[PDB]
RNA sequence: GGCGGCCGUAGCGCGGUGGUCCCACCUGACCCCAUGCCGAACUCAGAAGUGAAACGCCGUAGCGCCGAUGGUAGUGUGGGGUCUCCCCAUGCGAGAGUAGGAACUGCC
RNA sequence: CAGUGUCUGGUGGGUAGUUUGACUGGGGCGGUCUCCUCCUAAAGAGUAACGGAGGAGCACGAAGGUUGGCUAAUCCUGGCAUCAGGAGGUUAGUGCAAUGGCAUAAGCCAGCUUGACUGCGAGCGUGACGGCGCGAGCAGGUGCGAAAGCAGGUCAUAGUGAUCCGGUGGUCUGAAUGGAAGGGCCAUCGUCAACGGAAAAGGUACUCCGGGGAUAACAGGCUGAUACCGCCCAAGAGUUCAUAUCGACGGCGGUGUUUGGCACCUCGAUGUCGGCUCAUCACAUCCUGGGGCUGAAGUAGGUCCCAAGGGUAUGGCUGUUC
RNA sequence: GCCCCGGUAAACGGCGGCCGUAACUAUAACGGUCCUAAGGUAGCGAAAUUCCUUGUCGGGUAAGUUCCGACCUGCACGAAU
RNA sequence: UCAAACCGGGAGAUAGCUGGUUCUCCCCGAAAGCUAUUUAGGUAGCGCCUCGUGAAUCAUCUCCGGGGGUAGAGCACUGUUUCGGCAAGGGGGUCGACUUCCAACCCGAUGCAAACUGCGAAUACCGGAGAUGUUAUCACGGGAGACACACGGCGGGUGUAACGUCCGUCGUGAAGAGGGAAACAACCCAGACCGCAGCUAAGGUCCCAAAGUCAUGGUUAAGUGGGAAACGAUGUGGGAAGGCCCAGACAGCCAGGAUGUUGGCUUAGAAGCAGCCAUCAUUUAAAGAAAGCGUAAUAGCUCACUGGUCGAGUCGGCCUGCGCGGAAGAUGUACGGGGCUAAACCAUGCACCGAAGCUGCGGCAGCGACGUUAUGCGUUGUUGGGUAGGGGAGCGUUCUGUA
RNA sequence: GCGGAUUUAGCUCAGUUGGGAGAGCGCCAGACUGAAGAUCUGGAGGUCCUGUGUUCGAUCCACAGAAUUCGCACCA
RNA sequence: GCGGAUUUAGCUCAGUUGGGAGAGCGCCAGACUGAAGAUCUGGAGGUCCUGUGUUCGAUCCACAGAAUUCGCACCA
RNA sequence: GCGGAUUUAGCUCAGUUGGGAGAGCGCCAGACUGAAGAUCUGGAGGUCCUGUGUUCGAUCCACAGAAUUCGCACCA
């Protein structure tokens, strides 16, 4: 029923995440990168996470959220190639 | 030996206990030991009881380090049995420059004779410090 | 990310900011009704008109009714079209339906917004 | 109080002082309109009474958070000895301690 | 009358052919062999052991969606049920293991409502490989919403399985045509959880054989907690007297004769136990020799030191080593 | 034929817990009380069938884990098994 | 010959089980891991090796733009953990108050965490510019081997520990020869065609053994020449710090250790000296109501304390180098041996010996590059080690053709 | 899968003129007996499988569904 | 050491819809009998092994520990 | 030697909130009975193995020693 044995986190296997979409090349508005699911907001390049900063770039495409609270889950403001 | 602490089985009791001395005035004297070493509560008692049984002239004798690290043993076959709590009870961690016993006393040292008796009970060459 | 204080009061709208346009705030006081065409990045007011200013034209009755709410909408919008704005979204933070805010919006469209 | 600019060191606690211009509290619910049980919500109307919640100013830095002047442990990377272990070269440098900041700026 | 020929049901190792799994600090017993989630895994990724802690093989039309109102645990005060006030980011709650997320909320209460739609693509799973899953579009069209928009079931990661055959929804298909009964395309459901799926028990000192000791049961090797012995400090005992003698607690060591552990070595075979016979070596000396102490009057002893040169040697019962 | 019923053991078997009594103490012995029907009546033991065990007492011997006799709760004695 | 004949044939029965099989030379030159498997003494698919064909021009430290939170450290959740004070509850003792003990809360001082963390590396890593490398990078196809590794170092997890199991990175053992280390798979230096000359690396320079029995300075005596530990050490050397020193003290020798008091209590007695408590003062340079011997208790004898006389540095303490005690065993005892006091050790220094290493002459080759019809020349790069394995050339033998 | 039988008060069962729901046992009470027992009497106790349909009205007809039992069929 | 069973009021035991702690015997008292006995009635008698974790609440679930018993293992 | 249990008034035993030393039997006395018996009541009876340590205080904690018992261990 409950949970016992004063223990912390619960484990299993190896993570199933990747680094798809380095971004500096074309990219249709879709989930750039993969780690955890369910998240929206970013509609372009919005790599911004606590640290030395983050980035992405060039690619004119309406929308394009991130994975979730990970590699810059925050939603910055627009960005395209330079001249789409 | 990774520092073990809580979330474990209940073992034995402290062979130690009597903090001794009056806790009305805090001082900064001491008896430092040059070198890191693990001392079990069973040893701390012998050394502590040695000086206390000598400093009958007064008091103000206090200890700062307490035994908090658990150490188990597995007296049996092998495959089965991680480690139970036997003679090897709580053990304290002493740093190369840590003060174990400090008695609140000004140059009237009648405890140097006491600390000497204890210095011969704990494994590690200790030195008497005035500061 | 966490929900900002403004998001907790849901008075703001992030979905209208993803487009990059302007808003049409409708403030209402038990005495007067205000309307503005503010643009993102702070409180940038391009054009605005108060029901009290409607008196400058020739308003006689009270300024806290529905017919007055529609009069202000036509004024704020008329000045907006004179500014250079065409489209705008309705932003009525906290209010009911068919109220004075709807009369303000219906008035804005009547002008050309 | 109105009207702008810059536009996250403005989290969270605490002190003094002023305005009957402005503004909420407040007061009253005839009616539009509205509450599963309650005009409290919701919506309308008037201004008897304050500034007590706001606001304008201004005084403490507690605690959070963001920068700066001083320094040892800690730690890469490559050769030395030594029973273990320790040392040298080279790129940096814990926490404790001394100070900084409690808005800024134009107009009526 | 039955016999005999044929067939059907029941009984039927009496007889015949086989199966009776794998993992597994040998094998067997016990425990496992699918799947999810922390540590271990040593800050990308991946990573083992009967490795430590714990679970899934379902349940649910609502524990779904939207909107309005509201905000919790817990503690304090006035009356533990309830009501009023205060403190209170939140430790509550959110179906399920755990982490992560969330409060003018993704939580609570109430009302309403019900997208779990059809069709077809692009992308994601180092390094190719299916089913399945998920993120993100388009075309048309269901539900809710003012609308953007939100659904491809339940916040995310466990709740699952082929071929053959059968049962269920349009069409195609056998000299020549009609009727009936079949075969096939697409899809759903039914079982293999030793879960990438064979229908099948036992005996073997009556045994036989292939081979082997990357996986155990001896000797060696390392360790040494256990065992043996010593040392330091010395409480206390000994009428008084720590130390003639005995000597705890605690601390520090040596040996490796015991036991335990590991399993690094052997594993291409060096006849067992005990005894007997015969040869050499060692010492932790039981004496003889020379000494110290004594709770040493003497005598006789007790304990200790140097020392092994010699002497240290035997018998009765029992195969028996106590 | 089976289910069902019944005869047959010259097929596999079973025979506990508690209380009172009594004893210098513990046990065995007898009755009952309870559980599941009974709880071993007629006969037989440390036995080549008893581990613990050179079991206990004793004879015998200077001394016998041997033997004999007795007690006996007989780890898992018993009537043509 | 039997818990069951022989012969031949089917048979060249089958096996996921063991083992294995005959010429030369040239070029290049692995994996012992992942997924599935009645699968783990087996295979298949990949990683990895090799060969062939095709295509066509690019790969890489440092800086910049990024992802990480492990080490360390710390405390804000969380689970632990020292002391004092206050308030509430329970229990016990004497009085409805107080005292003692236990648990929870708050405040000021005291301590921690492999599944905590406000912080936070180094470092590993994605992408892009500035070297190196070139038909590479890459595509397709053929043939693979291979899935019992091991060791050193660093970081580990388990274990008392192991020539322990089990991981990770890397270098090696395996194809590292050569040299040093006494001998020695993985320790140090270093990596090979042949022949020749030269110079060095490691190491070594008293002799065996090629090269100094070299230079300056210092230490040790033990032959220490180093298992050898925890532990111990005025054996001896070096360095630093405090205090005391020519008002001759500290030790000898002379003479001197009292008075109230046999302090009290206690005790058969205790009278400085069994024990229990105190330890004052009166008379001086100086004598403790007494540090030991002694008595049954006294007595007696010394010491402390001070003068006379005797006559110079002493005393307390910290640290370091080397040696010593602790170290007890098996047919004759040693650093490789002789042997050595330096041919030891420490701080410096000079000159040499010493490899197939480096340099240089000649010679063979191979591969690849450039130019080329050329595998003919010219020039250029590596230079040219190899088990399994892939590719390529050749000598010899038998018999049958033409010349 | 298929067909047959069965599906009434706790238990075991009767009940087709379609129009009363009933019996035995059991349970409770009474009577009786000193009393308990037995017998006798009395009372309580029924979604008469479920739904729908058929009639004026159905336990008692029709249809559909469920359960029990049985035969048969299936079973690498 | 391994595995299984057991661990409720003095004794012996029942007790899983997790939400009542209960029975027999025994003990005390009553009723009865002259009385004692037996029978009948009534009462008292429970850290339901211990701790912790569960749920609104657990003897009745999970985990850890302890005790009893049995099989096995060990035994120069 | 190793490990476990036990070591309370004469006997058999209870007794962990560490702060009362207690029960049954036995012994003596009383009550009762003619009396003795039984039963009821009352009293006496404890270095709670020994030493030391731990606390304010220990039977009730720690350590050491002794005794009893059981399992195990070594037999020319």
């Amino acid at each position: 029923a409950h949970k016992k044995a004063g223990g912390s986190t619960r484990n299993g296997r190896d993570s199933e995440a990747k680094r798809l979409g380095v971004k500096r090349f074309g990219g249709e508005s879709v989930l750039a990168g993969s780690i955890i699911v369910r998240q929206r907001g970013t509609k372009f390049h919005a790599g911004a996470n606590v640290g030395c900063g983050r980035d992405h770039t060039l690619f004119a495409k309406a929308d394009g959220k991130v994975k979730f609270e990970v590699k810059g889950p925050k939603n910055r403001k627009f960005i395209s190639i330079e001249a789409e | 030996q990774p520092k073990r602490t809580k979330f474990r089985k209940m073992h034995k009791g402290r062979n130690r206990g009597l903090a001794q001395g009056t806790d009305v005035s805090f001082g900064s004297f001491g008896l430092k030991a040059v070198g890191r070493g693990r001392l079990t509560a069973r040893q701390i008692e012998a050394a502590r009881r040695a000086m206390t049984r000598a400093v009958k002239r007064q008091g103000k004798i206090w200890i700062r380090v307490f035994p908090d690290k658990p150490i188990t043993e597995k007296p049996l076959a092998v495959r089965m049995g991680k480690g139970k709590g036997n003679v090897e009870y709580w053990v304290a961690l002493i740093q190369p420059g840590k003060v174990l016993y400090e008695m609140d006393g000004v140059p009237e040292e009648l405890a140097r004779e006491a600390f000497k008796l204890a210095a011969a009970k704990l494994p590690i060459k200790t030195t008497f410090v005035t500061k | 990310k966490k929900s900002a204080r403004i998001r907790r009061a849901t008075r703001a709208r992030r979905k209208l900011q993803e487009l990059g346009a302007t808003r049409l705030v409708v403030h209402r006081t038990p005495r007067h009704i205000y309307a503005q065409v503010i643009a993102p990045n702070g409180s940038e007011v391009l054009v605005a008109a108060s029901t009290v200013e409607k008196a400058i034209a020739e308003q006689l009755k009270y300024t806290g009714n529905k017919d007055a709410a529609a009069a202000v909408g036509k004024a704020v919008a008329e000045r907006a079209l004179e500014k250079g704005i065409k489209d705008v979204s309705f932003d009525r933070s906290g209010f009911q339906y068919h109220g004075r805010v709807q009369a303000l919006a219906d008035a804005a469209r009547e002008a050309g917004l």
